[PDB]
RNA sequence: AACGUGUCGCGAUGGAUGACUUGGCUUCCUAUUUCGUUGAAGAACGCAGUAAAGUGCGAUAAGUGGUAUCAAUUGCAGAAUCAUUCAAUUACCGAAUCUUUGAACGCAAACGGCGCAUGGGAGAAGCUCGUGUCAUCCCCGUGCAUGCCAUAUUCUCAGUGUCGA
RNA sequence: GAUGUGGCCUGGAGGUUAGGACGAAGCUUAUGGCGUGAGCCUAAGAUGGACCGGCCUCUAGUGCAGAUCUUGGUUGGCGUAGCAAAGAUCUAACGGAGAUAUACUCAACAUGCAACGUUGGAUACUGGAGCGGGGAAGGAUUUCGUGCCAACGGCACUCGUACACGAGUUGUUCGGAAACUGAGCACAACGUUAUAUCGUUUUGUUAGGAAAGUGAAGGUGUGUCGGCGGAGCUGUUCGACUUGAAAAGGGGCAACAGAGAACCUGGGAUUAUAUUCCAAAAAGAAAUUGCAUGUGGGA
RNA sequence: CCAAAGAAGGUGUUAGCCCAUUGAGCCAUAAACCUGAGCGCCUCAUGAAUAAGCGAGUAGCACUGUUUGGGAAUG
RNA sequence: AGACCUGAGUGUGGCAGGACUACCCGCCGAACUUAAGCAUAUUACUCAGCGGAGGAAAAGAAAACAACCGUGAUUCUCU
């Protein structure tokens, strides 16, 4: 809906900038252990309840 | 005083204006609006807005628009006075 | 009936996020958290629950003071001549 | 084409203030660049100047603190002294008993210490 | 015949075993070794040219300063110098910075809200000669919880308390 | 059930004696030999790539077929049960790799099927208590454009609430707060409790309880006036600065449907926001606060 | 060939001599710490050559309760 | 008038609150269990609960043992 608090707003904010896969480049680094984002998440699997 | 960590008073309206926006909308605004887009502090006001305007780019603005977007930065809406032209301010600021 | 009709009965909130410690457990209705106990003055702390102590206890979080004032006694407060 | 350290400690308040506000346009110019695609020659001087920007304000902050400790060092002022500018130690060191109350004495014990001092001794 | 059965050779699926071990567990020792209203622990936001997590850091934000050390960091890029240093990078630490909070303590709070003092700041109205000054509005600093102790160049008071004028 | 075994096997330790890049451990077997057996040893690897055997003694988390045993994987059932409420789709064209996809023979059928998206037609359903248009709670980027089809949407997809990239939320008047009280809560105060993390705290109302820092009127200065008589003087009105009537009952929260609340049309203004954007002919027309200036009139 | 160094890590197979380690020693230091109670100066302290009392709602005791090995009763 | 007794207001200078809590100090305090049942007892003056410190804490300089040819603050170890 309309309302939310401003620090609600806030960590919502905070989780959608989370939410990105990794940058290619990090897995060319001498000793890379990542892959893929592990903490990915999509509004209908898991949610937050801010 | 127990803060006597030094503040200077001509830098404060770097921190109110962070940079501008080049996005499709906010090229259509700066032609037909005469209204230029920022990204501003947080926490800043739409009066030290319109006085952070006049210091950085000595143009008076005649009505500031702000918003919080989704991802947590502020975006300003700033119309200059007719006097001043948009189109100009911004290619002094660098983003043509 | 009970069960999955009821579910959709649920409405509202009891808990919302704490502002002591973030833990989506401050009561709504009562003002106050279970977690933490806030605005208690003291956090909730019980034998119990070694586990749970363990995971809210000193070096759980950040220490950017404790660092520094360790450091300061391990060096016996050493200061320019 | 950043500020050097050792020039920083020659120049007056008002010059490194000047100085200050210089590298803070300049690194706000360098905030459009960033957004307005920008060549990477550019988006290399920002870190520079980001850390002139620190060093110019460390030089600044350390004189001030430092003046304003000789300043309340006076003998009439310092039970004035801001609790910023005070020494730190530990909230437990500041209570303590200092060595010279610690080391207080009755007219009795110190009379018994100079007529029974501890002495240096062998046996054969 | 066909399904089906059995054996062998070769493949697939499936990740046991061995070797490997910057981890765990257990024991022992050495100390100018023990946080916080001078705002801790914890919690929240943010910070890189490129940066989701993690790590480090706090608007001076993958770090400022100072000592050592001596040419890197490194996925790419960028970078005055090829380096006594003033700018490599590591290590350590005396100097600094240290957002919103939290015992949290001006009042509140699913509110990035609202005060009272006192310092400032910006002010395109108005007055003044674009310069000054500046109402309303706006921004920033510091003080402002309760209790207790001490104190008052000897501060201001109350009591059909006890006196004394 | 007891006992014995220069009886077998496993991980480590003290000794001793050996092996390994000309291949250790592990693993594989119609590889045979030895032992009554537990097992030992050799052969081969068209296996592997770095450690390890024998013997004496020491030591222990030391031997598995089953505990509705634990964890991981696999498996017949099995291409089986089924994927049947909410009536339904047809047609041409365009798009797409998704076709009209072919050794010989062969005019086409009898040898590339079945399935997609869009548009135009057709047909039908929802039938205003709607698979309509807006909100609260809840969710939090699912919104929008472009691209894309590995996984996912239990059939399918060229489509998507999927994935990737890039964007979008604009207010003096709208909602909230600033700023009301309600059922209520419980900070202070006091009392209690070994322990405050307990109790009281709206029946006008805290507390054995000194919780008001606000201020009529005066006196005393200043500023804007007035009248009198001789620009000043006395007296006087009203605002600023310095004597004290009367005001009992501390500070706060709790309603986004109660109370309160100054804006509403037009737009060719978006890919996505709009009583929120529009700029001098504001498309425009208003309404309201807070300060001021000048005019008019009183003081 | 070294060893007052065989020491166990690294380096493309099992390394004393490929690398790092393994020792005398050298340099630099807020305060504190140790040293004829280290050693001077000023200041301030300081040593040596007739009777009376001594801890009160305390100790005990009674009842109750609890605890103790403490039992006609340990606290 | 004033004093001093009691009690207030404000200014000035400070302190308390929270965290940690393995060990330590004070309080509070079960039951499962054992007794082949169970109630005293036991588990146990333990767990859980509430307070408070420190690098240790607590204890500590005899209203102490003994009954000896006597010992001599406290703590700890073997016994
Ligand atoms: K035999
Ligand atoms: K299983
Ligand atoms: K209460
Ligand atoms: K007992
Ligand atoms: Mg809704
Ligand atoms: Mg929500
Ligand atoms: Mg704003
Ligand atoms: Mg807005
Ligand atoms: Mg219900
Ligand atoms: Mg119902
Ligand atoms: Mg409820
Ligand atoms: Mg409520
Ligand atoms: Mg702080
Ligand atoms: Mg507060
Ligand atoms: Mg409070
Ligand atoms: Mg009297
Ligand atoms: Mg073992
Ligand atoms: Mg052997
Ligand atoms: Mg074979
Ligand atoms: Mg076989
Ligand atoms: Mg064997
Ligand atoms: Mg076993
Ligand atoms: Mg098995
Ligand atoms: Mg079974
Ligand atoms: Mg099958
Ligand atoms: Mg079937
Ligand atoms: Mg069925
Ligand atoms: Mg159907
Ligand atoms: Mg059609
Ligand atoms: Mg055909
Ligand atoms: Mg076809
Ligand atoms: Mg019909
Ligand atoms: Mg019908
Ligand atoms: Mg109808
Ligand atoms: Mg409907
Ligand atoms: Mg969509
Ligand atoms: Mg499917
Ligand atoms: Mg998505
Ligand atoms: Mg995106
Ligand atoms: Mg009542
Ligand atoms: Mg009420
Ligand atoms: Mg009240
Ligand atoms: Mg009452
Ligand atoms: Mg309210
Ligand atoms: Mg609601
Ligand atoms: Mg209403
Ligand atoms: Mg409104
Ligand atoms: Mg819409
Ligand atoms: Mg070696
Ligand atoms: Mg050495
Ligand atoms: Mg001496
Ligand atoms: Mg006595
Ligand atoms: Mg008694
Ligand atoms: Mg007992
Ligand atoms: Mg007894
Ligand atoms: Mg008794
Ligand atoms: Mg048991
Ligand atoms: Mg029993
Ligand atoms: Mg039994
Ligand atoms: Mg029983
Ligand atoms: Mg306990
Ligand atoms: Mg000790
Ligand atoms: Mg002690
Ligand atoms: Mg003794
Ligand atoms: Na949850
Ligand atoms: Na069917
Ligand atoms: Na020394
Ligand atoms: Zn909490």
């Amino acid at each position: 809906g309309r309302f939310k608090p401003l620090a609600v707003k806030k960590k919502y904010a905070k989780k959608m900038n989370q939410n990105k896969p990794v940058p290619y480049w990090i897995r060319l680094r001498t000793g890379n252990r990542i892959k893929w984002n592990e903490k990915r998440r999509h509004w209908r699997r898991t949610k937050l309840n801010y | 005083s127990n803060r006597v960590t030094v503040e200077s008073k001509d830098i404060a309206a770097f921190n109110v204006i962070r940079y501008p926006l080049t996005t499709d909308k906010a090229m259509k605004k700066i032609e037909e609006n005469n209204t230029l887009t920022f990204i501003v502090d947080s926490r800043a006001n739409k009066t030290e807005i319109k006085k952070a305007m006049r210091k950085l780019y000595q143009v008076k603005a005649v009505k500031v628009n702000t918003l919080i977007r989704p991802d947590g930065l502020k975006k300003a809406y700033i119309r200059l006075s007719a006097a001043h032209d948009a189109l100009d301010t911004a290619n002094k600021i660098g983003l043509v | 009936t009970k069960g999955t009709t009821s579910m959709g009965q649920r409405h509202g909130r009891t808990h919302i996020l704490c502002r002591r410690c973030g833990r989506n457990s401050y009561h709504v209705q009562w003002e106050r958290c279970a977690a933490c106990a806030y605005p208690r003055a003291s956090r909730r702390r019980y034998n119990w629950s070694v586990k749970a102590i363990k995971r809210r206890r000193t070096g759980t979080g950040r220490c950017r003071y404790l660092k520094v004032v360790n450091r300061r006694i391990a060096n016996h407060f050493k200061t320019p001549k | 084409h950043h500020m050097k350290i050792k020039d920083l400690r020659e120049k007056s308040k008002d010059d490194l203030l000047k100085t200050l506000t210089e590298y803070k346009k300049e690194l706000s110019q360098l905030r459009v660049v960033q957004q307005t695609g920008g060549a990477e020659t550019r988006l290399g001087r920002i870190r520079p100047i980001r850390k002139s920007i620190a060093r110019i304000l460390t030089v600044l902050n350390q004189n001030e603190r430092s003046n304003l400790k000789m300043f309340y060092a006076d003998r009439k002022l310092r039970c004035k002294t801001p609790k910023v500018l005070r020494t730190k130690l530990t909230h437990r060191r500041r209570l303590a008993l200092k060595e010279n109350e610690k080391n207080r004495k009755t007219s009795r014990q110190m009379r018994q210490a100079h007529k029974f001092p501890k002495r240096v001794y062998a046996v054969k």
